[PDB]
């Protein structure tokens, strides 16, 4: 046929209609929108024909002569696909800024973006992936280096849910950041074993400590869902209206939105039968969660083993308003709380970006995609997970679906942990869940219980915690 | 705005434009540190041996190919502990009493979840063989009692 | 034709020298057949109001009055707490429901596809069709499965 | 000077120069700014003269000669406002019809129309909304009255939500005058609390009772959205597109029309947060309200308490009405339902009026405005507010803009039954919500949860229910 076979090979690929990609990449290029053309022929007898032609880099697109709409419309399509694979080029835009005054986080924002060209340029497959994006600085003495970045504004769907945990529950950037964060922990642990000198961590009275200097700074590009974007308004006018805007909220699937609940709502636990049977699932929204972050640290139950709790030193938000509205999220909540020793509440620093607010890419007909994608600095390569899943698909050699879990799932990590026991002669209990290893930091179980307690008792909300089967597989 | 900054400023862009993900900044001169502040929090001027350099890309991928011998022990010993409750497992066992108030349950106000889940539970222990006749006859069940919903 | 058209001119001059009230002429058949008024709505009652008592801007005047000549009714308010269900279980259509009845290899999924049909199926039933469809259920698994209900 | 002297009597009456009429007639009709434009021209007596033109409505209107710029200027708005008043670009009133057949519903559409030209008069800005029309008659015996009247076929954005229920949810016609009627309702109950003898209302066993020989009846201009009004050439097809003509239909914002529910994005409840940065909000349509209101009564959740549940009498649609179509949508689809007691299944009358005639009506084809106004018996005056917020306009010192919560809003309709509650000495629970007084009454809140779950069940469709935080602020 006049289509080449790479063609229809990088459209299956896109997911998207022949068309739209036709028309976005016309829009990309070019300053127009592509109108179609529907010139009739005429037989001795009578016809009616449609070919439909546009007009892309000065090149002949005219389709073949078919009878009806469709078929005409799309060979249109399709050759101007070939034509646009032809001449490759993509979208790029200058970055400029303007400087003397408070412009630091500028500079993180368009790093962050100019990194996601490079990856891009590497895997065209990731592109348009702009919606959500989110990345984690490690600043040393001035010296500033990308460490994670990922995307992704859904989450796991209730019947595609197992018990073995190779599943992601949350596909958010903000969280899938800290997964990425984690995973350089990991890694830079193992330096320190190998390298005590070549790594940031050092020996303490009790467990590793980040060296001198050492301090990481996370990067969205818009606000996370939750307390953060109820509302804008400058007073609450009444007290009620200023706890009830302070209060829990929880996601359900992939709903954009969160759901507040009231006192003494949702107690009863979720059960892993009834999501089954059609249940919806609820996970808490990101300021919950980076709140969470804040108090407990970012390392988790499971790396409070080796090293000590980490803290975030700074949050950029690409909003103009920000300020008081994210730290009433991120700190004022628990702000009177009083952890036991050691974690503690931190007083993160909160900044504001200069200019380029980021809403009219991240909420407008972006949001149709449902792949995410995440990436970190001790892996060096991409990955592309499914949201739907929480897996990675591929194309084996006889071209059908092969799934494999991804790397950042709880089956990897306690893979690595072990991994990490067996290299440095740790030698564990066995056999041992993934719910026992967790549970066998006392002082981070500890803290955690207390935080949820006053939590409790500050009628701030109750946490939805998720059914223990998620975590009752067994590692081997 | 000036002649140093102006300087300062193209570096910027420069390291932008070529190298993303790395960022550099100026110290030695007060005009350089004027252009790009940092905040009085998290400034924190240090002294140290330790640079960016010493990271990598790829460095997990190339730690695991080195043997066991160049890896020395940390000295921290793991003993798991805290198990929550003696709760059997897998939701595989709901209580004779507890299953037999929720089939004999009138209220059905939890949309039916805790009637499919306890006929769930019943069709589990029963055998290969008697399980499959029992959804033979409930599938019948099903079909009779209500057409309407079926027979679209 | 009498007293067909006088009649009619009346509510044609009506409609302009007071618009929005409508007087309708009865005890004439001449004058009734002209806007005869549906049976189902043709009721007659000799009650002692009118409608011309009603008066433009009443809201106002009678906010702009003393408390003292007003009476209470005997009623009272209390509290009540709202109703936050949402659509909890998700539906599937009819179709789908159709190929997880009548699986077969229900073992190797501990029954979990099955259940969540049977429970789609009670959930679109009505009152009388679950309670029976329940009862049901419960004879036809008590009969078939005495070590497990018979305790 | 071709000028007819109605115009100028207005503008005496008005107060102001023909230029601010027109600005501000074109300012009503529009969202823009008018454009002039200017020509000079010489004379054969050596003399200067100015040309003026103005575009309104998109139509080029040109002024006559005058010596003066200023003078040409006022002779262009007074043709720009001969143009745009109906009062003599179509007709004055026509008052005249056919008689002796069956069109009892012909003399109040032609009542109403008077009664919205006469309120014309008071206000000259209020015309060129007469696209849709409603309006709501009390009968006692043999006499008429009118008490509602309203406009509107547009809803709010969904940019502009509140919390705080001062900015209206919905503007069209049919709803206002419901919402008109209860302030008349209330009004009722406070001349009963003084004048039991002079009100409506009378002391029967469970609160108040209407008097005997009260009915209320509702008259649309054109057919109401949903199920009725269908003008497709296409017809309907096979027996799925027959089920969809009974399906639950929802409104869109920004959109025009109704869609049909069942796609792959209505699941979920909506949410203030998504809604806020761009997901689409979903209203019922007119017929579906319509349903709800016939089912359970127009008084609404609040006045229940006071007064026994008050249905419709008939009710009348002049263009594309059908017979057949309106019994369906309002009566056939939910005869069956049987709700608890007092509530019960109203047989309302269909009704058709005389005229109609596609070439000369003023439908859809028209001009569209983004204005709405509402007329109430018991306020006694008209109230103008814009759609995109439902909030009332209104300038001060020539300038400035000032924005102004409607009498029809949530607040407004808390604050009249706190008034009504305090002035009849009959004691609330303080502090109390709006979310939680509607809840109070047990019989209304049970009567709708049954309905709402009867009509699950059919399969007729989901109602989508509105999020909590519209109704979550405190009514002191
Ligand atoms: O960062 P997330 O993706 O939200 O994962 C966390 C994490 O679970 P992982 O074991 O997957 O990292 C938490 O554990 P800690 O890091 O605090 O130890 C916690 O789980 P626990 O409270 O059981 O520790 C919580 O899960 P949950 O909400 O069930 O508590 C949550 O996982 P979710 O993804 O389920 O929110
Ligand atoms: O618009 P209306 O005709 O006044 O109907 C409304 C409203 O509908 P909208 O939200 O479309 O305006 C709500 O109904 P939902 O949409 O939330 O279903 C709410 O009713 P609920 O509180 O039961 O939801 C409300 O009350 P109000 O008019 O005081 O705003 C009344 O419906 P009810 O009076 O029956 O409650
Ligand atoms: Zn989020």
């Amino acid at each position: 046929d006049n289509i080449p076979d790479f063609v229809k090979e990088t459209v299956e690929r896109s997911g998207k209609n022949p068309m739209s990609l036709f028309s976005e990449l016309y829009v990309h290029m070019t300053g127009n929108t592509p109108v179609f053309d529907f010139y009739n022929r005429n037989q001795p007898n009578g016809s009616m024909k449609f070919i439909c032609v546009v007009i892309l880099n000065g090149e002949r697109i005219e389709g073949n002569v078919k009878s009806k709409k469709k078929e005409a419309k799309v060979s249109c399509s399709l050759k101007g696909l070939e034509v646009v694979l032809k001449h490759v080029s993509e979208y790029v835009v200058p970055a400029v800024k303007f400087e003397e005054k408070t412009t630091f986080f500028e500079m993180l924002r368009e790093h962050t973006y100019a990194k996601f060209y490079e990856l891009c340029k590497n895997n065209a497959l990731i592109y348009g992936f702009e919606k959500v994006i989110a990345s984690v600085f490690l600043k040393i003495n001035g010296n500033l280096q990308i460490i994670a970045l990922s995307t992704g504004n859904k989450g796991l769907r209730g019947d595609k849910i197992v018990n073995d945990g190779t599943a992601l529950i949350d596909c958010h950037a903000e969280i899938l950041a800290r997964r990425g964060l984690l995973r350089f922990l990991y890694s830079e642990v193992l330096k320190f074993s190998t390298e005590p000198p070549n790594s940031i961590f050092t020996k303490g009275k009790n467990a590793l400590v980040l060296k001198p200097g050492i301090s990481f700074h996370l990067f969205i590009n818009t606000a996370p869902c939750g307390v953060a974007r109820i509302d804008k308004k400058l007073k609450p006018g009444t007290s009620d209206d200023l706890q009830n805007s302070s209060r829990l909220r929880f996601k359900i699937d992939k709903g954009m939105g969160t759901v507040l609940g009231g006192a003494s709502e949702f107690e009863a636990p979720q059960t892993f039968d009834g999501i089954m049977m059609g249940e919806r699932m609820r996970t808490m929204s990101c300021s919950d969660k980076l709140l969470r972050a804040n108090v407990l640290g970012v390392q988790g139950a499971i790396l409070s083993h080796f090293i000590d709790p980490i803290y975030y030193s700074s949050i950029a938000v690409a909003e103009l308003n920000n300020a008081d509205r994210l730290r009433k999220a991120v700190y004022s909540r628990a702000a009177t709380f009083k952890p036991p020793a050691p974690f503690h509440v931190q007083d993160v620093e909160i900044g504001e970006c200069q200019v380029e607010d980021t809403e009219q890419s991240t909420s407008a007909a972006a949001r149709s995609t449902i792949s995410s994608m995440n990436w970190n600095l001790a892996d060096g390569n991409t990955e592309v997970v499914r949201t739907s899943d929480g897996m990675v698909h591929d194309k084996d050699m006889s071209g059908a679906d092969i799934t494999t879990p991804s790397r950042l799932c709880k089956k990897n990590m306690a893979e690595l942990m072990i991994t990490i026991c067996t290299l440095t002669k740790t030698s564990v209990d066995y056999p041992i869940s993934y719910e026992e290893l967790k549970a066998g930091s006392q002082e981070y179980a500890a803290a955690k219980k207390s935080f949820i307690t006053w939590l409790r008792q500050k009628d701030l909300g109750i946490w939805q915690r998720k059914p223990r089967e998620f975590q009752m597989f067994t590692i081997n | 705005t000036d002649e140093t900054a102006r300087k300062a400023a193209t570096q910027l862009l420069d390291q932008i434009q070529d190298t993303p993900g790395r960022i550099s900044l100026n110290f030695e001169t007060p005009e350089a540190a004027s252009v790009c502040p940092i905040p009085t929090s998290l400034n924190q001027i240090v002294n140290t041996k330790w640079t960016v350099n010493q990271l990598q890309e790829g460095q997990l991928t190339m730690l695991l190919a080195q043997d066991a011998n160049k890896f020395k022990s940390l000295g921290v010993k793991n003993i798991k502990k805290g198990s929550v409750e003696t709760q059997i497992l897998p939701r595989q066992m709901d209580v004779k009493e507890i299953v037999e108030k929720l089939k004999k349950q009138d209220n059905d106000s939890d949309q039916f979840v805790g009637y499919a889940a306890a006929v769930a539970n019943v069709l589990r222990r029963c055998d290969a063989e008697t399980a499959q006749k029992i959804t033979q006859a409930i599938t019948a069940t099903i079909e009779k009692e209500a057409p309407s919903i079926v027979n679209c």
